[PDB]
């Protein structure tokens, strides 16, 4: 739901949301572990809940449409500054 | 490839000159070296062979000749670094005996014929080898962005 | 379970005169024809083939012939040369298939283990890969219905086995073997930045057209799937990856440092006796 | 005497053991380098000697 | 050279060029305690014993090499004091000796400081009786005089060990060489032309 | 027996008191409670290697989160005190199995690898198998794409 980083996350939500203790967390991946979707590698000097790798969903079509800020991102940034490697490596054609 | 084309003793009538298109069989005739072919000049004379103009099938030769043998979809090296690590001690390992030269160079006056140049094979190694080493370090900001 | 095989490009030089065929022949526009060769292996070699005289109706596209002279005394020929290089399957041009294509292949599934579909290219302009193979496959669904049999994509290759460039390397007449750091990388770099993201413009063409008028695979099985292997790494503003660079300073520590310290040994290789054959070449010329 | 690669400490008295000595990287390139120097100083008689 | 070349002591018993050969003694040990390493420190005046009987009778010189093996420091100013007052009344050393001392002193620090990292001045004081401010102007001046790679702290008391080679001097040398050899040379390279 | 096996679910020992300690409260075979646990000096040896399993397996059960964790959260979660922590690290690092490396200037140490002992394997891992991964991609993605453009 956040793609992004602070992926190293606190039990705060874990502990809120998902109606579990400080105590059972780590039964709560190590069980995943036992899963095996995620595969975290969760602090245990702050208690953080790591995120690795997931099977993330099942069906998102607002974002099978709205993936375009994702793959058209990649698209032509990943090919604009492919041309921008190419167009400072231009001239070395020869 | 070779072939030939056998002159017979009915025609020594005339003489064996064809020659209306000529160099052709000059370049024909520029190898003329087959031991007991060359022995056969009696009764043989070779025939000329060029390869077609085939762009038909050698633009699609090319086509996948270079669509094929470069990482393919060439999206594959797009290994890298313990390459260069052993790339790396072979290119210190015989950096040594590089540098034994410059001793071999130290002959003060002259007492050397042919300075036994081995001040290459070692320049362009790490030329071509370590740009490969920096588009390589290229290959993260530019794959990723 | 196949990955590549490996292809001599020498009967595909007879799909280019059977292209030659049927250019004068008439109406039949697609090269079709059937493939010999021999498992050994994941990784195969195809020696031989053969290009049928085949036609396609318009109306009902499945409407085959695959003569039987045409076959069986031809494979007393082709079994005559040689009792290795018999049938693997068979090929046809155009990028996507052909109505017929399935029962085409089950014709001759009676005679390979693994009658696979290679469907070819007589016009490259490709910019993904050339001819690729399908294996047989039965992957159905999670459904009960009575069996699929839609050959899937199974990867190939354009291999290359023996030496047989007495004619190929010569008739180059033009390439050259480059040391690569000569240029050929970033022809690489235009094949698969452009020839790879124009290809993630068939994938805006996938996933925007399928938000469109796409059916039933608009999700079937494979979509969110590998938008978990899209989900690798495709977040909002940068990304923010924290630890690739410090892990970067663990990166460029050594394409530096060995540029740093071995360019300035390339500076003895080009400045020490470029001075010394130089100025030998000086002032020795008086 | 290199039996125990560590540094202890009186501040906060906590002894701390890690090593990494060998870099050949910086070791053998560096001193290759400095025989190269050694060389090139060897080679620059030879140049005063093509001067005069 | 003096310690390298006083290694024999077995072809010059006592000539008629030696009138002591126990002050040659003094001369080989009084340079063996600058410029010999500690492995080299135990591989003569442990290893080997030719020298060690005619010092034997100097037990306090003796006592000196060993506690200079084993860095206990009051007795290093009990007979490096006393070896002053022999430096003072010695010959051939007037012009040399303002440079003996504290380098000797610095012989001792640098494996004092490589001891271990943070070191309080008391623990020090232990060894050294008022070392405080001595070691103010006498640390302070050895990092001042280029040396005794190191940190120092009043209140939180930080001493520091460090210069690890693969760093930047060992990167830098070739072309401190390489710059004024580069344009000298160079220099020469343009006076074939004008 | 068998759930202890795979990663064991750092359950209660007193539990393992109950399902282990009331096979003597069995009104059938006890044979196997006698043979097994009805061993004074050898079934105490079997009760104390049971606390062998849960150190000793719950040592290795824990060893995925680690390079980070003190020492008397350690103890709070192997079920077990600080002093018979300490001699598990003892008869744990003497066993040196897996590399361990404690300590208590503060506490934060482990049973560990050996903790990220590489330079640049870090760009392979991170680059090239993700970097490899992702010249993986359009290798399948067009397998994807040209199966799922047969009619749309």
């Amino acid at each position: 739901t956040r793609p992004a980083n602070h992926r190293q996350l606190t039990f705060e939500e874990i502990a809120k949301s998902a109606k579990i203790t400080v105590n059972e967390v780590e039964l709560l991946v190590m069980k995943a572990l036992s899963v095996g979707l995620v595969k975290g590698s969760i602090d245990e000097v702050d208690k953080r809940v790591h995120m690795t790798w997931v099977q993330p969903r099942v069906l998102d079509l607002q974002q099978i449409k709205g993936m375009k800020d994702r793959l058209e991102f990649w698209c032509t940034d990943v090919k604009s500054m492919e041309m921008l490697v190419e167009h400072q490596a231009h001239d070395i054609l020869t | 490839i070779d072939a030939f084309r056998l002159i017979n003793a009915n025609m020594m009538v005339l003489g064996h000159e064809p020659r209306q298109t000529t160099s052709n069989l000059g370049h024909l005739n520029k190898p003329s070296i087959q031991a007991l072919i060359h022995g056969l000049n009696r009764h043989y004379y070779s025939i000329t062979i060029n390869y077609r103009k085939n762009e038909l099938e050698q633009k699609m030769l090319l086509n996948l000749h270079k669509k094929s043998w470069m990482e393919g979809l060439t999206l594959q090296d797009y290994v890298v670094k313990e390459m260069l690590e052993l790339a790396k001690n072979y290119n210190k390992a015989v950096e040594e005996e590089d540098k034994m030269t410059p001793e071999q160079l130290a002959i003060k006056n002259v007492g050397k014929q042919d300075p036994k140049r081995h001040l290459e094979e070692h320049v362009d190694v790490l030329m071509t080898s370590n740009i490969v080493q920096c588009l390589a370090a290229m290959l993260d900001t530019v794959v990723f962005k | 379970a196949v990955q590549k095989v490996v292809v001599h490009p020498l009967v595909l030089l007879s799909v280019v005169d059977h292209f030659n065929r049927i250019g004068k022949v008439g109406n039949q526009k697609r090269v079709v024809g059937v493939l010999l060769g021999s498992w050994q292996k994941k990784v195969l070699d195809v020696s031989n083939s053969f290009a049928v005289p085949f036609d396609e109706d318009d109306k009902d596209d499945s409407v085959w012939f695959l003569d039987h002279d045409y076959l069986e005394n031809m494979y007393g020929m082709f079994k005559k040369v040689n009792a290795r290089e018999r049938i693997v399957g068979w090929y046809h041009t155009g990028p996507k298939l052909h109505k017929n294509d399935i029962a085409i292949n089950e014709l001759m599934k009676r005679y390979c283990p693994n009658s696979v579909l290679v469907i070819i290219d007589v016009k490259p302009k490709d910019l993904g890969l050339p001819t690729e193979a399908y294996i047989s496959v039965e992957e159905v669904h999670d459904d009960g219905t009575p069996t699929s049999k839609t050959f899937e994509h199974v990867t190939s290759e354009i291999g290359a086995e023996e030496a047989e460039e007495v004619g190929v390397e010569h008739l180059l007449r033009d390439i050259k073997d480059t040391t690569v750091g000569t240029l050929s990388q970033r022809i690489t770099n235009q094949v698969h930045g452009l020839k790879g993201l124009n290809s993630k413009l068939l994938d805006i063409r996938s996933y925007l057209e399928k938000v469109a008028t796409g059916k039933l695979p608009i999700n079937h099985q494979i979509i969110y799937q590998l938008q978990d292997v899209f989900n690798l790494l495709p977040d909002v503003s940068l990304q923010e990856f924290v630890k690739a660079f410090y892990l970067k300073t663990n990166d460029q520590m050594v394409v530096v440092y060995l540029a740093s310290l071995i360019r300035s040994v390339v500076a003895l290789h080009n400045l020490i006796n470029n001075k010394i054959a130089n100025r030998d070449a000086e002032k020795k010329e008086g | 005497d290199k039996k125990f690669h560590g540094i202890l400490d009186q501040g906060e008295g906590v002894l701390i053991i890690f090593d990494e000595p060998p870099v050949d990287k910086t070791y053998e390139a560096a001193l290759e380098t400095i025989q190269n120097m050694s060389k090139v100083v060897d080679s620059l008689y030879n140049k005063a000697k093509k001067l005069t | 050279q003096a310690a390298e070349l006083f290694l024999d002591t077995v072809s010059t018993f006592t000539s008629y060029e030696l009138m002591d050969y126990k002050t040659f003694v003094t001369y080989t040990v009084y340079v063996s305690m600058i410029a010999l390493e500690r492995p080299d420190l135990r591989e003569k005046v442990i290893k080997g014993a030719e020298i060690l009987e005619v010092l034997h009778s100097l037990p306090a010189v003796r006592q000196y090499l060993f506690s200079l093996y084993e860095c206990r420091y009051s007795v290093f100013f009990q007979s490096l004091a006393v070896v002053e007052q022999e430096m003072k009344k010695d010959w051939l050393f007037a012009p040399h000796y303002r440079y003996y001392v504290r380098e000797m002193r610095i012989h001792a620090y640098s494996q004092l400081l490589e001891s271990y990292r943070s070191l309080t001045l008391g623990y020090m004081a232990e060894a050294f009786g008022v070392g405080v401010e001595f070691i103010d102007q006498e640390l302070s001046r050895f990092i001042a005089a280029g040396r005794l790679h190191c940190k120092i702290d009043k209140v939180n008391e930080i001493v520091e060990t460090n210069r690890p080679d693969s760093k930047n001097w060992q990167y830098q040398e070739t072309i401190k060489k390489g710059d004024l050899l580069l344009n000298r040379v160079q220099k020469l390279s343009r006076v074939i032309n004008m | 027996l068998l759930k202890l096996f795979t990663t064991m679910e750092l359950m209660r020992w007193s539990t393992l008191v109950e399902d282990y300690g009331m096979e003597l409260r069995k009104g059938s075979l006890e044979s196997p409670a006698t043979d097994v646990f009805g061993s004074t000096e050898e079934g105490e040896k079997r009760w104390k290697d049971l606390k062998n399993r849960v150190v000793e397996h719950n040592i290795r059960i824990m060893a995925k989160y680690y390079t980070r964790i003190t020492m008397k959260r350690m103890a709070q979660l192997l079920d077990l005190s600080v002093d018979e922590s300490e001699a598990f690290l003892s008869n744990l690092v003497v066993n040196k199995t897996i590399f361990a490396k404690v300590d208590r200037l503060a506490g934060i140490i482990n049973f560990q690898r050996p903790k990220d002992p590489n330079n640049l394997l870090n760009d392979w891992s991170q680059k090239l198998n993700s970097l490899m991964s992702l010249v993986n991609k359009t290798t399948h993605l067009i397998a994807k794409e040209e199966m799922i453009h047969n009619l749309q």
